[PDB]
DNA sequence: AAGCAGTAGAGCATGC
DNA sequence: GCATGCTCTACTGCTTCGATATCG
């Protein structure tokens, strides 16, 4: 029930602080338990009676996020750990399962059919759990954690599951203003997203639904600075977006914050001839009345 | 190493890609020679001097950055692509030098095998035999160190064996052939820890080994085969410690006899030196039921990874060896994953080692002898393949038959327990074998009826079912009139008896009722009878309404009566003969009826019966004009087993009121006055203070007289006595009221003047509730009962 | 009191017809054996002896009779008595219309 | 410091 | 380790009375 959960959450936590104080030998041990319990989460039935990665979010979110209100009784070094701990795990995971794709996208299917709903368990999953607490930690994993995403896209195209990941990792440096002197390593990961995103803007044009709604919020999740060197590349993002965007909701908030973040940092007058067809395609949306939409 | 290692910090790395992309060309040599005086490179040395003093302070502790890391990986690979440099690595490894962050210890080359862990392994598996022989001169001097590297080495040459599965067997042969430089391991009054890291080593080469364990050649067998055996037969380990070292007991149940031999006998000597005085007397919880119970685990999962019949057996023989062992579903689901593995030639060899465990003399008790068949050996034949069946059949029939032929000896009662033991074992392996195979090879003519006489023969294939049937049926129609030794053992003999006739006639015969000459008819002029020989007519059935644990299902519920051992079979007859093949009753429902419909058989039969018609109603409903008055007999009868409303009234008065539109009671006055001594013993005991059992009887008798209704008094007597009560402090007059709501809900009057109540009086002591105000159950319900009577008598004038 | 609890464990040891549960009941037999000598209970040892040959006399266990006739278990060889000095000599002195059916088918 | 009417919610049974 | 009523206990308000301290 609620209220035993934040007793097996500090039960966990009295667990990694009692062996994280054992020296380096078990402090290694700290990392294959997140291991084996991140594998255990991301192999249930994908969306008495069954649990999903749903369940354990707030389990995952108080690990990461609560050992101030814990340790503080207990007779931000742990949460460093923690996270350290839960990104190595996850591209650990990455690095490990099987996604090939088989002619049975024509027909393509999965050579690995279980790998393949482990892997779409573990996007969804870490979707809710990298954008809380990124002020510090992710800092140093965002050249690491972008290239590996980033090679490994590259030889699965169509997969709609890393360009939900590489969303998540530009927000996130977008959120500690990761690109602003635009550090050899800052520049690398710069350059590296300068040539993804015109990448994958030109592979989306064969790409039908999730797919083009992945590259589409991985697009204009990119900085201003990134996107403020080639607009007119990235607008049609922007257009197909806003008319994606009248039935699927979460595009339409993605593409009224791409807007938003355009039209402050990106300069006045390049921004400018690109609003005769941006604007137009908001008028959809206008279109309440309050008869029988009530 | 630091937080600003970023200008100073990226040109290493590209000069390590150079000389990497240098040592591809093949030219690393001729621009960075070797400045030194032999074989270790003056460069390649300095790099791991450096990789290794670079992370522990000479300054408190450097905690590596993400890159920090990957260029000491690159700068450790560059080391040892210079050339040489095992030496020095294994002898970095195997340094005994302690450090502190701020105190614990964590030595030196443990934190550096620890880090990196994968170059080096890589190296130590690309020069091999260096390598093992350096690492294996030193075992003495760091026994830890030398465990871990070695372990680390054979688990990452495991999961290579997609490309250099040749490297993990030379790097198996060669860990081996140094076994004698590990001795000091394995010994007496060596530490648990080393002992437990020679167990993980021996594992994880029998996982990369095969010719090792499992042969008597190949020439390191006996110094691994005496490492193993004297670690498992050894006092000064732990027994779950041990328990330990028999997980990979799973490598050594295939090797012949001699040794096998061995191996049996340190096992015999771990389980009665280690395991419970035969009877789990450890209570649960502690550190002995614990060690037990983990052992034990281990120990099955051996069993059921290796199907041997050295280890069956003693698993049988722990199994059944009290009344109840602790982990029967464990074992039970063992042998359910012993049984279906394919191969259907070493199924039979399971079954022949478990058979021969009750066959053979060895005399221990009646219930150890037929638990091996019990617990183990119907689970194994219920479950094993049909082909793998008719082998074990062909081997036991004339065994069988000739134990079944034989005479007992009443003279001494030992022996005699003995044989009946064996004849009802006998009879039970034949209800199995004959329920789970089809009926033409064991019918028509073929091997196994041939197998019952010499060779082959001519006849059309019913010289076994015969002789089987008349000894079945001479087993469970004995009669006893002064034999009084040993009446549970015999009795339990005759239901197994009686259960093998059922299996064989389910099977041989289909026509029309070749069932009813064995299974339904008795001889009172001769005694000779079935009933009486099946059911204990001495025991206290209980039937309770309330439960402790509930759930107790098997599927039918089990409750006391339904785990008779001759009731399911019954019932899966039952509905047999439903589906094989009005007119009134046939005689295998007429000698039924005769049983059921009698106050002089004894009382567990008439419950047994009643039970069996519960069970199976379905079978009844077309005969429910007959099969309705012996139920309500014993429904409202006098003796049932319990002083109220209890189960079984309650489950025969449900399956007769689903018997309402095909049997109603107003036929024959004997059904009705049993109808209304019905009702008057259901009106009587309702109340039970446990409230949802209460409202249960009230929908009990609610639906009894909606359903009946017609030939019905109602107790209008009780009724008065049940709200007359004149206390104003007491629910008790809250019975009344609902009994009165009850026949007021149908249609029914109240107060019909035959009982001497005077109705003034009675409807006076009914109004006389509205001044109770204390409890609302009282004053409103009665106002809500007075309502309905006043609309009711407004209705009818 | 234990003396019965494990007296029920030796016929518990009896009632295995094991290897080495033999050896292991005649060193608990040998045990009590030792500790009647040192508690002054000769009442006690006639009877538990008498209990042993009786129970292994009325019952077969030929392989365990042989051990015991082979070792030595024996009734107490003093003078039926609290004490002497006297060897194995009185081990040695003592004991050295079914019928239609069944052809209608 | 106690009688006496009036009530509100604390504590508990119960739920199949 | 939750939801729903039911009983009944404990409290308040009002009012009388009696014991105590105080004043002409």
């Amino acid at each position: 029930s609620p209220k035993m959960q934040l007793v097996c959450c500090r039960a966990i936590v009295k667990v990694f602080l009692a062996l994280a104080a054992k020296g380096p030998v078990l402090r290694n041990c700290i990392s294959t338990v997140v291991h084996q319990g991140l594998i255990r989460i991301c192999s249930k039935p994908v969306v008495w009676k069954v649990p999903t990665y749903k369940d354990y979010v707030d389990l995952f979110r108080h690990l990461l996020s609560s050992d101030q209100m814990m340790d503080s009784i207990l007779a931000e070094s742990l949460n460093h750990l923690l996270y350290d701990e839960f990104v190595k795990s996850v591209l650990k995971i990455v690095e490990k399962l099987d996604l090939t794709l088989e002619i049975q996208a024509a027909n393509l299917h999965p050579a690995k059919p279980k790998d393949f709903s482990a892997f779409i368990n573990l996007v969804e999953f870490c979707r809710e759990i990298l954008p809380e607490k990124q002020a510090e930690f992710f800092e140093p994993w965002v050249y690491s954690f972008s290239y590996e995403l980033i090679l490994q896209s590259t030889r699965l195209p169509l997969i709609s599951g890393f360009y939900k990941l590489l969303s998540i990792t530009v927000r996130n440096a977008k959120k500690i203003k990761y690109f602003e002197g635009v550090d050899p390593e800052k520049y690398s990961c710069f350059a590296l997203f300068v040539k993804f995103g015109k990448e994958v803007a030109v592979k989306m044009k064969q790409y039908k639904d999730e797919l083009l709604a992945s590259c589409l919020t991985f697009l204009l999740s990119l900085p201003h600075n990134i996107i403020e060197l080639d607009v007119r590349a990235y607008v049609p993002a922007l257009q197909m977006a806003f008319k994606l965007g009248l039935s699927y909701t979460p595009l339409a908030e993605v593409g009224l914050n791409a807007l938003e973040e355009w039209s402050i940092y990106i300069d006045r007058h390049v921004m400018q001839p690109y609003y005769k067809d941006i604007l137009p395609c908001l008028d959809g949306y206008l279109k309440t009345s309050a008869l029988s939409d009530e | 190493y630091g937080p600003d290692a970023q200008v100073d910090r990226s040109r290493l790395a590209a000069v390590v890609s150079a000389c990497k992309q240098l040592h591809r060309a093949g030219l690393l040599h001729n621009i960075l020679p070797s400045q030194s005086t032999d074989l270790h490179h003056s460069v390649g040395t300095e790099l791991l001097s450096l990789v290794y003093k670079g992370i522990a302070p000479g300054q408190c502790l450097p905690s590596l950055d993400l890159s920090c890391k990957q260029l000491a990986s690159g700068l450790l690979e560059l080391a040892f692509a210079f050339g040489g440099l095992c030496e020095r690595l294994v002898s970095l490894l195997l340094n005994p030098a302690v450090l502190s962050t701020a105190v614990i210890h964590f030595s030196h080359g443990e934190y550096f095998y620890s880090l990196f862990s994968e170059t080096i392994n890589t190296e130590l598996l690309k020069n091999l035999d260096l390598a093992v022989l350096e690492l294996m001169q030193s075992s003495v001097d760091n026994t830890k160190m030398v465990s871990a590297v070695l372990n680390g080495m054979l688990d990452q040459s495991f999961r290579e064996r997609a490309n250099q599965k040749h490297q993990g067997l030379k790097l198996a042969t060669t860990i081996l052939q140094h076994w004698k430089k590990c001795d000091s391991w394995w010994a007496k009054d060596s530490p648990l820890e080393t002992k437990m890291a020679v167990l993980a080593l021996l594992a994880k080469i029998l996982q990369i080994d095969s010719s090792v364990s499992f042969n008597t050649s190949h020439g390191s067998f006996p110094e691994v085969f005496t490492t193993y055996i004297s670690l498992l037969a050894d006092t000064k380990l732990d027994l779950h410690l041990k328990g330990q070292a028999v997980t990979l007991l799973p490598f050594f149940t295939s090797l012949t006899g001699g040794s096998l031999e061995e191996l049996r006998r340190v096992l015999e000597q771990l389980i009665v030196a280690h395991f419970p005085m035969q009877s789990r007397e450890f209570p649960p919880g502690t550190p002995r039921f614990n060690n037990y119970v983990d052992c034990m685990k281990k120990f099955l999962d051996a069993l059921e990874l290796s199907q041997s019949p050295m280890l069956l057996e003693l698993m049988t023989e722990v199994l059944c060896r009290e009344q109840q062992h602790v982990m029967e579903e464990l074992f039970q689901s063992s042998f359910r994953r012993i049984a279906r593995r394919g191969s259907c030639v070493t199924q039979v060899g399971l079954l022949e080692s478990v058979y021969e465990m009750f066959r053979k003399d060895d005399p221990r008790l009646s219930f150890t002898r037929q638990s091996f068949v019990d617990r183990s050996l119907l689970t194994l034949l219920w479950h094993c393949s049909l082909d793998a069946l008719r082998e074990f059949f062909s081997t036991i029939v004339v065994d069988a038959i000739d134990v079944l032929k034989s005479r007992f000896t009443k003279l001494n009662e030992s022996t005699f327990d003995t044989q009946i033991t064996k004849k009802m074992g006998y009879y039970k392996i034949l209800d199995v074998m004959y329920s789970r195979l089809p009926k033409d090879d064991v019918h028509a003519k073929e091997s196994k009826i041939n197998q019952v006489f010499h060779g082959s023969c001519i006849t059309e294939g019913n010289e076994l079912t015969k002789t089987l049937i008349k000894l079945c049926y001479d087993a469970f129609t004995e009669n006893m009139a002064g034999e009084n030794q040993l009446l549970e053992r015999r009795r339990l003999y005759h239901c197994a008896a009686y259960n093998c006739a059922i299996s064989v006639i389910c099977c041989v015969f289909n026509e029309l009722k070749f069932y009813q000459g064995f299974l339904f008819s008795e001889k009172p002029e001769k005694n000779l009878l079935i009933f009486e020989n099946l059911i204990d007519l001495k025991r206290r059935y209980n039937f309770p309404v309330e439960v402790e644990v509930p759930m107790e299902r098997k599927e039918l519920e089990m409750d006391e009566l339904n785990r008779h051992e001759c009731m399911a079979p019954l019932t899966a007859l039952v509905k047999h003969m439903h589906r094989s093949l009005p007119r009134d009753l046939p005689s295998w429902m007429k000698f039924l009826h005769g049983k059921l419909g009698n106050p002089i058989v004894p009382l567990n039969i008439r419950l047994f019966l009643a039970k069996l018609v519960i069970n199976t109603e379905e079978v009844f409903r077309p005969y429910a004009k007959h099969w309705l008055s012996p139920l309500l007999q014993l429904a409202a009868s006098e003796n049932n087993g319990g002083e109220g409303i209890h189960y079984m009234v309650v489950e025969i008065v449900a399956t007769i009121l689903s018997w309402t539109g095909l049997a109603t009671p107003t036929g024959v006055p004997k059904d009705e006055v049993l109808a209304n001594r019905l009702l008057n013993f259901l009106m009587k005991h309702v109340f039970h203070p446990k409230r949802a059992v209460f409202r249960h009887n009230l929908e009990i008798i609610k639906t009894l007289v909606e359903c009946w209704k017609d030939c019905l008094s109602i107790p209008y007597r009780l009724i008065f006595e049940k709200f007359s009560g004149k206390d104003p402090n007491s629910k008790d007059n809250s019975v009344g009221i609902q009994l009165l709501g009850i026949v007021m809900a149908n249609d029914l009057p109240p107060y019909d003047p035959q009982c001497g109540i005077q109705s003034s009086e009675y409807f006076q002591a009914l109004v006389n509730n509205m001044s109770f105000v204390r409890y609302k159950e009282v004053y409103a319900a009665a106002a809500e009962v007075l309502g309905l009577i006043l609309r009711y008598v407004m209705e009818r004038k | 009191e234990a003396s019965n609890q494990l007296i029920n464990h030796i016929e518990q040891f009896l009632d295995t017809n094991e290897t080495p549960y033999f050896m292991k009941s005649i060193d608990c037999i040998r045990a009590f054996r030792e500790e009647a000598i040192k508690f002054s209970e000769e009442q006690r040892f006639n009877n538990f002896l008498k209990a042993l040959q009786e129970k292994v006399e009325i019952k077969q266990l030929n392989h365990f009779w042989e051990i015991v006739v082979q070792d030595g278990i024996t009734l107490i060889t003093k003078e039926e008595a609290s004490g002497s000095s006297v060897t194995a000599e009185e081990a040695k002195k003592f004991l050295a219309d079914v019928d239609d059916l069944l052809d209608m088918i």
